[PDB]
């Protein structure tokens, strides 16, 4: 379907030359990369035609791919099969380098040509790859590879045993948050997924609860138990899977069924764009003095359980430029300053909940507030904090073994609940 | 594996020289100098009689690597490959059906005549085969034969055998059959693939369901091809589709999205699943564009390619397209753009404010758009043209030519829209002609011209001036000058006689293009024959064009329906364009 | 005699972490500087040393911002090598400081003062890279007080030449010439030829400028010339390199020599003509030596020489050793040799002595060429033919040709179909045949072409005025062909608008269906083609009127009412305002046979000439 | 005439960077980089003198060292090609089967040499025997 999928360095030399098509020229692979890879200009975009063909070319890191067709394709699966690719080549040596490369040749060789054949790409399932696949078969292994193919069943299941069943999971919340500088969030919006680290014995499918159409209502429940018209809890904004799930079983009754890998993974990822909490009541503002000084007047209330410590407080508070005259307000904290990015860093070691540490701030100037002017550098707060923002949080969790012996009670579970804000930012 | 990447200077006889040593080791090592030869791209085609002799052997690692390295370049030397057929035999009576698939991927990877009489039957008990690699690969190879040579009996009866293992149980199998035959469809006797009906749909939509996404964008495609009957079968597709979201998305997803258009031409009160789907859509979207940068990207092309199309309840969210400074500079084009096709009457105020904003930042080329954007606002709602009015006004007193230079085609087209209303300005362009540097902006100018030279008086002495430029300038840009001096002599034929027939004489005799010679044919043929007739076509109004605001070709979109999706639609340019 | 130099030198090529290599530069900096800045310098041996690394630093990528006048402390130095890194970093490091510049050029003048060999050497070569224009305004005449004025040694002489060829080559305005033509003759009379080579090339510069003021040159340097060719390589042994007769300086007086007229005289010239004989029935022989350094400067001389026989032509006998030679030529392994081969035979190629002689090697050529795997070669041979071609040869030129085109590049693409069309119209009679060889040509591509070449074929086909029934049948065969190529469609679309008439007595002809076939390609093209397909469709009535009622439907749709642009809003307008209401006589009276364009003079070929580097 | 004088090592990097006009950082660096290219992907059937886009370089490879010299589109290749071989010989010769560290240590040396017999872009001499004459004795100038 597809020809040639080349790997470059910054030098520009190819660090695979992995063809799958006859088209390919040799004249088309070095015209590409003095001309991609080497180009007086500097911006250009992953994808590129270049006399009616396409190029795919990313540098998905310092180490660059080059995907070369002239057959008009979805785009957007030629770099799922790329994501996928780097993905499974960090999975099975971490970093991906020259020498990682190197050492990995021969499995990568196979694998490409495997996982994707003339351009006709193949799955990487990886069910049973690394094994055979690993950096001489028997009958029973024979059988067993064809049928494991033939087995409608991947993510490493073939009924495992662990000295233990147990599972730690960790829910993390990334704070997607802007507001107004003047006190307004523009921007009420959470980005979080459910990575789960389980170490179980067999292939069980599991099940699980989280509260839905309703705010939140075998050794510990919970300890923050979902208390009627609990916390945040809502028709999840967009809530996205990974092929372990059954949209089919959702959409019929709203539950897929997930048959969970071992180890870490993430189960589902969700966002919801609506029903957060605050931590801070933050007013971050500038003033212009005339055009000889630039004043800013910054109000970090910060708001919530004083029980809640949330600590190495740095918030940015981008000083002008121009700075003749200084003018200092310290409340609580560290006085810290930003050269070379011109910015207060009120820098507080540690905060609890409803607190407030007022900075004001003037910075004389000269005048450079033209037709182009000052550029207004959202201040941010950032700092460390575990969260359950939402609290959307466990309703229920369905796992068992339905083969031999280990039942629910057999598993022993757990979460975690990391906020993440460091978007937390607002001047202008 | 570890790299090797070395071959020159008589290093070759010392390849030769560790190959004169049949042992693994510098056999191994050799061979990865070998491979070393074949990504820098030097032949090592000489080997292949130590290659074949070597070759004798029966390491997998040692296979694989033959099988790559006699592949490639006996692709260089079809010669040797005699050599090669002997070990691909041996290799399909090789129990290992996973060593046999590589072998069946490796030949048929070179089809020229031979080989395929060496394979066919065995390539036929390959479809007779029960190994999903084994018939995966026959399959795959069967399509790769159709490069070259796709027209013989042989090849049709391989062709009648995987036409019916398009009924395939195995899923590998079926699925890599389903890409082959898609991929088949391609070769255009333009009757390919007749195994379509509704029941085969019908599994084959339970196999997406529970097949790899693979087999899953197949079927889409497939389906893409296949013309329901009606919107009934359409409706419980549609409920097939149903749980077609989050998945290994963005291809599935702008698949799915192709299909259901596709379908999606009916009412939504015909069925409210279909209004259903279009407010459900929106949350999907913006993940869409809540992904990944070249996915989102790709997202925004399909999202402008969709708004053309479907001008609809995504009106309310045109919160994804608000731009940041961490957002990329073409990012915040497109989301500056469909804000402006997001016309949100409530915000403009501070949309624009934003806009001016943007203005007073420090690249030229988004500030252009966002003139050109802004100036479509004000072919948009009136009240907006007031303070666009003020803006661009302002924005030339920047005076940075290459905005106002778009923004005087900008205003032309405004004032097209919108005339005898701030002639005012026309006064200051008349200082703004010694930048002229836009055939665009100049023919804006000109056009001005031919509009008010009743009005414009002083338009004698430029327009003689103007006279300079005769040649070395694009046609278009001669053919204004040409009408707004035919409309001129119409309104003012006092003083126009000398220029129309100085003019005349030079563009026809000093013509190129027939039809700008014919044109002043033409021109002279009915200002000679009747100025007092021409005034009635000309000199009358010729009525707007009412907002396109660049619109789209509805049949090219209405095609690239067949490619939202592949690459041509979202490269918003024809398939047919590029090959 | 120096540590830090060298020590530096071994430890830095010792260092590989560019980390470390930095950490070593900055030690040598410290070092360096703070020798400069504070620690006071010394003389021969921390001069040098520190000044030799910094030059070849400053070569390593960096630069020097001091030193300079310390640099002139170097040329007022005691170790020639003080002075001599000094001149090197002077002319390495282009100076600024025009003190710097005024002591740099007061020492200049005091090595001429100082009229030992090296010094005036070294200044000239600074002189002649520094290049400041100073120099030439000081040394006006001065230089030639140099290299003549005083006349006693090679070396050095060459050197002033050199130089003052730079400064004149550069600056000629500061050289008053007067007359000097005796002593530079004379040089060329002059048996050591260190001298006469730079002379005859500084003298080969003033010839461009003024080849009458050398006359006297023409006979004095046609014998000495004759003498190298038959007194090769005996004695001045060091002028003699592989036993070659003064190479470069009998190519030098050659092309010299070219700039004046073809052959005239009868006996200076018969001398002359002895020399040619000479030259080819010494070429001739296989080599006695075996080293292809002689090879190699006997075939470049060979080239000076033809040359200089090129583009007289008055020669038969000697056109034909000359074509016999390079048929010979076209045979040499080494690609480099037939290809240098074909750039000479190219440039004869337009002989219109030998003209057939050479087009007797036209299958040569054909085969090299598709037997070739390179276009370099490919394109001399091109216009090698391209000089000698006519319409016997072009018959099946234009088939071989296009069976290589179809496998090219794309630029030279446009410039080869181009420069093959405006070969077929210098001998196009045969107009019906060449229109058959358009179409083919457009049947290739038909969408890279540019304007002016099929505009110049429709010119051709108005003026033309007699295939132009065959020419709009053959057209409308193109148009029922399903593919597209906008300029077939622009081209045979206004053709058949003005000939369609001329095609009518066939079924086929039915404006009905061609008009809402084109129609069909009506919208999707570029707007250019939308203003020839108005002309042509305001055409179809007025020649067809059956189409009419029709067409006044379709020209009312909302489409052109609503195009976005101004123009074609009034083309359109001007169009429909005159068929919707219409005088119906105005139509006719308008309509005009756009008669036969008035006499050009196809600059296709001059642009082609400007493209032409 | 001359345009410059480049020469590199199968190292890559320009070992001898020698110019004749003004050029510059951009203009030599990408000079350097598109000929190393050319050299890198030139093959062995190849000429001395390969043209890049608008004239040729007088090119000159070996094992190690790449000789290459620029001139434009007259200068009669073939006397310039024997013109350097004749300087290898010369350097060699003198520098004594010479290693690259050699003139790591003596590159003002061939620089300088250079700017004897070739000057102002042009062969300033060409003399064997007097080259290696003069060099020798004048190698001994302090």
């Amino acid at each position: 379907m597809i020809g040639g999928l080349f790997i470059y360095n910054h030098k520009g030399e190819v660090l695979i030359s992995r063809v799958y098509r006859d088209d390919i020229g040799r004249n088309a692979v070095d015209a590409f990369r003095v001309n991609v890879i080497h180009a007086r200009q500097q911006v250009r975009s992953p994808v590129t035609n270049i006399a009616r063909t396409s190029f795919f070319h990313v540098k998905r890191s310092n180490i660059w791919l080059a995907a070369v067709t002239k057959q008009n394709v979805n785009a957007a699966m030629v770099f799922e099969f790329l994501y996928k690719m780097c993905d499974v080549m960090a999975a099975y040596f971490g970093k991906i380098s020259e020498e990682n490369i190197k050492n990995n040749f021969v499995l990568i060789y196979e694998l490409l040509d495997e996982i994707l054949d003339f351009g006709y790409p193949q799955n990487s399932e990886t069910g049973a790859l690394k094994t055979f696949i690993t950096q001489h078969q028997t009958k029973e292994e024979q059988s067993q590879i064809t049928s494991q193919v033939t087995g409608q069943i991947g993510w490493r299941r073939e009924g495992i045993k662990y000295r233990r069943n147990e599972l730690f999971l960790d829910v993390l919340e990334s704070v997607n948050l802007l507001m107004s500088p003047q006190g307004q969030v523009l921007s009420a919006h959470v980005s979080g997924r459910v990575v789960m680290k389980s170490y179980l014995s067999g292939m069980p499918e599991c099940k699980f609860g989280m509260n839905d159409k309703i705010v939140i209502e075998s050794m510990e429940q919970k300890l923050i138990s979902e208390e009627d018209l609990g916390k945040q809890s809502i028709a999840i904004d967009d809530c996205t899977f990974h092929q372990c799930v059954r949209l089919s079983k959702f959409d019929s009754e709203r539950s897929i069924s997930f048959i969970p890998p071992d180890g870490e993974f993430e189960l589902m990822r969700y966002r919801t764009t609506k029903d957060i909490i605050l931590p801070f009541r933050v007013i971050p503002l500038v003033r212009e003095v005339g055009r000889t000084k630039l004043e800013v007047k910054v109000v970090i209330k910060s708001n919530f359980k004083p029980s809640l410590l949330a600590q190495k407080i740095e918030v940015r508070i981008p000083t002008p430029l121009n700075t003749s005259g200084v003018q200092v307000i310290c409340m609580k904290g560290k006085a810290k300053y930003k050269a070379s990015e011109n910015a207060i860093v009120w820098k507080i070691k540690r905060m609890a909940g409803m607190k407030e540490s007022q900075i004001s701030a003037e910075i004389e100037l000269l005048p450079t507030n033209d037709k182009k002017k000052w550029a207004r550098p959202p201040i941010s707060m950032n700092f460390e904090v575990p969260f359950a923002p939402s609290g959307l949080k466990v309703r229920y969790l369905k796992v068992f073994e339905p083969k031999l012996n280990y039942s629910d009670h057999d598993v022993i579970k757990w979460v975690r609940y990391i906020g993440r804000s460091g978007i937390y930012e607002t001047r202008c | 594996s570890k790299y090797f990447t070395t071959n020159k200077k008589g290093e070759i006889f010392e390849l030769k020289a560790e190959l004169n040593n049949e042992k693994k080791e510098k056999r191994k090592e050799a061979v990865k100098k070998v491979i070393a030869a074949m990504t820098v791209g030097k032949d090592v085609s000489s080997l292949f009689p130590d290659v074949v002799n070597c070759m004798q052997t029966d390491n997998l690692e040692l296979k694989k690597l033959v099988y790559l390295y006699l592949m490639n370049y006996a692709k260089s030397q079809p010669d040797m490959a005699i050599m090669a057929v002997n070990s691909f035999v041996k290799d399909c009576e090789d129990p290992n059906p996973l060593i046999r698939a590589l072998a069946v991927r490796t030949m048929g990877c070179i089809r020229v005549d031979k080989i395929t009489e060496y394979l066919c039957e065995p390539l036929r008990k390959c479809l007779k085969d029960e190994d999903p690699y084994v018939r995966k690969t026959a399959a795959v190879c069967v399509a790769k034969l159709h490069d070259i040579n796709a027209q013989m009996v042989e090849d049709q009866g391989f062709l009648d055998s995987l036409r019916d293992l398009i009924a395939d149980s195995n899923p590998m199998v079926v699925a890599n059959a389903v890409a082959a035959l898609s991929e088949i469809s391609e070769s255009h006797p333009n009757s390919n693939l007749l195994d379509l009906n509704p029941q085969n749909i019908n599994k084959l939509l339970t196999a997406l369901n529970e097949c790899t996404e693979w087999g899953q964008i197949f079927i889409l495609d497939c389906l893409s091809n296949y013309n329901p009957k009606d919107d009934r079968e359409a409706q419980s597709i549609c409920e097939r589709v149903t749980p077609r979201l989050s998945h290994a998305n963005s291809a599935v997803v702008l698949s799915a999205v192709k299909v259901l258009m596709k379908f999606l031409e009916l009412l939504p009160k015909d069925s409210d699943y279909y209004n259903m789907l279009l407010k459900k859509l929106a949350p999907p979207l913006v993940t869409l564009l809540s992904g990944e940068p070249e996915v989102q990207y790709v997202a925004l092309r399909n999202i402008n390619l969709i708004v053309q199309k479907r001008p609809e309840i995504l009106k309310q969210e045109i919160k994804v397209f608000f731009v940041k400074y961490n957002d990329p500079i073409y990012v915040k084009l497109e989301k500056l753009d469909i804000m402006i096709r997001l016309a949100s009457q409530a915000n403009i105020a501070q949309v624009l404010a934003e806009l001016k904003e943007y203005a007073t930042e420090v690249d030229v080329d988004f500030v252009r758009k966002a003139v050109r954007a802004i100036g479509r606002c004000a072919i948009k709602v009136e009240q907006s043209a007031e303070r666009c009015v003020s803006t661009l006004l302002d924005l030339i007193q920047t005076k940075v030519n290459y905005v106002v230079q778009e923004a005087i085609v900008v205003i032309r087209d405004i004032f097209r829209k919108y005339p005898n209303k701030y002639e005012s300005i026309i006064a200051t362009l008349c200082e703004n002609l010694d930048s002229l540097d836009e055939p665009d902006a100049r023919a804006a100018m000109i056009w001005i011209v031919g509009e008010y030279a009743e009005r414009i008086d002083n338009a004698d002495e430029l327009l003689e001036s103007f006279l300079e430029g005769f040649h070395d300038e694009s046609t278009q840009v001669q053919l204004t000058l040409l009408t707004a001096i035919v409309k001129l002599f119409l309104k003012k034929p006092s003083e126009t006689q000398e220029l129309v027939q100085q003019v005349l004489s030079l563009a026809t005799q000093d013509s190129d293009n027939p039809d700008l010679r014919d044109r002043g044919y033409i021109y002279w043929r009915l200002l000679s024959t009747d100025p007092v007739t021409a005034k009635e076509v000309v000199l009358s109004e010729k009525p707007l064009i009412s907002e396109e605001t660049d619109l789209i070709e509805p049949t090219l979109l209405d095609e690239l329906i067949c490619h939202i999706g592949s690459l041509a639609s979202v490269y918003h340019k024809p398939p047919n364009a590029f090959v | 005699g120096m540590r830090g130099l060298a020590v530096f030198i071994s430890d830095i090529r010792n260092c590989k972490s560019k980390e470390a290599e930095i950490k070593r530069i900055n030690k040598e900096l410290a070092n360096i500087r703070s020798k400069f800045k504070g620690d006071k310098a010394l003389d021969g041996y921390s001069k040098k040393k520190y000044v030799c690394k910094l030059l070849f630093i400053f070569l390593l990528g960096h630069d020097i911002d001091f030193g300079h006048m310390e640099a002139v402390n170097l040329l007022s130095s005691n170790r020639y090598t003080e002075k001599q890194i000094g001149y090197l970093f002077i002319s390495v490091l282009v100076n600024s400081n025009s003190e710097l510049i005024r002591l740099i050029n007061n020492a200049i003048k005091n090595d001429l003062a100082s009229r030992n060999p090296t010094f005036m050497g070294l200044a000239l070569h600074c002189i002649a890279n520094v290049g400041s224009r100073e120099m030439a305004e000081a040394f006006a005449g001065e230089i030639p007080k140099i290299l003549v004025a005083g006349d006693t040694m090679d070396s050095v002489k060459q050197s002033a030449a050199l130089c003052l060829l730079r400064l004149y080559r550069t600056s000629p305005d500061l050289v008053p010439m007067g007359d000097w033509t005796s002593r530079v003759v004379h040089l060329l009379n002059d048996q050591h030829l260190g001298v006469v080579t730079a002379a005859t090339s500084l003298i080969t510069t003033l010839a461009q400028k003024n080849p009458e003021e050398f006359k006297t040159s023409v006979s004095l340097a046609v014998s000495r010339l004759s003498r190298i060719v038959t007194s090769a390589s005996t004695d001045l042994q060091d002028y003699t390199y592989y036993f070659v007769p003064a190479p470069w300086l009998s190519v030098k007086l050659l092309r010299l020599l070219q700039c004046y007229p073809p052959p005239e005289d009868p006996a200076v010239r018969g001398r002359l003509t002895e020399c040619l004989e000479t030259i080819l029935n010494k070429a001739q022989e296989p080599p006695k030596s075996k080293k292809v350094q002689h090879s190699n400067a006997k075939n470049a001389v060979l080239f000076e020489a033809i040359s200089l026989i090129i583009h007289h032509d008055s020669e038969p006998n000697l056109l034909v050793r000359a074509c016999n030679q390079l048929g010979q030529f076209l045979q040499h392994r080494e690609t480099n040799l037939r290809y240098l081969a074909l750039e000479s035979m190219c440039t004869l190629a337009s002989s219109e002595f030998s003209h057939e002689a050479v087009k007797t090697h036209i299958e040569t050529v054909i085969n090299a060429l598709k037997t070739e795997r390179d276009v370099s070669v490919r394109q001399r041979a091109v216009d090698l033919l391209y000089a000698m071609c006519d319409r016997s040869n072009a018959q099946q030129i234009v088939a071989e040709m296009l069976s290589y085109l179809e496998t090219a590049d794309y630029s030279i693409r446009e410039e080869i179909v181009l420069k093959v069309a405006i070969l077929a119209e210098k001998y196009a009679v045969d107009y019906t045949w060449y229109v058959d060889t358009i179409l083919n040509l457009i049947r290739i591509a038909g969408d890279y072409v540019s304007e002016e070449v099929w505009y110049r074929v429709i010119q051709i086909v108005i003026n033309r005025d007699d295939v132009q029934g065959y020419a709009a049948k053959t057209v409308f065969e193109a148009l029922q062909a399903p593919a597209c190529h906008e300029n077939l469609v622009k081209v045979g679309g206004y053709i058949l608008g003005e000939f369609g008439n001329l095609i009518a007595g066939d079924p086929r002809s039915s404006p009905l269906i061609q008009f809402n076939l084109l129609h069909s390609k009506f919208h999707l093209c570029s707007v250019p083609t939308r203003a020839l397909l108005l002309s042509t469709y305001i055409k179809f009535v007025n020649l067809f009127p059956e189409v009419k009622a029709t067409i006044q439907d379709v020209l009312r749709s909302d489409s052109q009412l609503k195009n976005a642009d101004v123009e074609l809003q009034q083309r359109a307008v001007e169009y429909l305002r005159l068929s919707t209401v219409a005088s119906t006589d105005i139509l006719a009276t308008v309509l005009e046979e756009m008669p036969p364009f008035p006499e050009r003079e196809s600059s296709i070929l001059a642009k082609l000439k400007k493209k032409k580097g | 005439m001359i345009r410059f004088i480049l020469i590199q090592n199968r190292a890559g990097k320009t070992r001898l960077a020698k110019w004749y006009m003004q050029f510059d950082d951009d203009e030599k660096q990408k000079l350097i980089e598109e000929v190393h290219a050319v050299v890198t992907v030139r093959d062995a059937k190849h000429t001395n003198f390969v043209e890049f886009r608008n004239f040729k370089i007088i090119y000159r490879r070996y094992a190690g060292l790449y000789f290459c010299i620029c001139v434009d589109v007259n200068d009669n290749n073939l006397a310039y090609l024997e013109a350097i071989h004749n300087f290898v010989e010369v350097l060699n010769e003198y520098f004594h089967n010479v290693c690259e560290l050699d003139l790591v240590f003596n590159f003002y040396k061939v620089y300088t040499v250079v700017d004897e017999m070739f000057l102002a872009g042009e062969i300033r001499e060409t003399s064997q025997t007097k080259v290696l004459k003069q060099l020798l004795m004048l190698q001994s100038l302090e």
